């Protein structure tokens, strides 16, 4: 709700959103990934975020 | 066109293949690595040149 309290989760697929972070994997360098996000993406550069 | 891609999460990145005529290309007549015995390659070797 607008004014509910902050829930702890993970993005998904299709703006999907999840509530178990378990999907870890071991840091490779160069990283670089889109994710969807609403009506538009995500960047990350060396799993950081970019706008 | 004939291109390689990468899963960048939810969308996918593109690199323009290069081709190679045939004769310049050569299968091996054997897979065996005979530096380690009882490992084998799923899929043949092969040699060429741009």
């Amino acid at each position: 709700e607008d004014q509910g309290p902050l829930v702890e989760g993970q993005l998904g697929e299709n703006n999907e959103l999840r509530l178990t972070r378990d999907a870890i994997e071991p840091c490779t360098v160069g990283h670089r990934r889109y994710f969807t996000f609403g009506g538009g993406y995500v960047y990350f550069e060396e799993y950081a975020y970019s706008h | 066109r004939r291109v390689s891609a990468r899963m960048l999460g939810d969308v996918m990145a593109v690199s323009t293949c290069v081709p190679v005529a045939a004769d310049n290309v050569i299968v091996q007549n054997s897979m065996r690595i005979s530096s380690r015995p009882g490992a084998c390659y799923s899929r043949p070797l092969v040699s060429f040149r741009y």
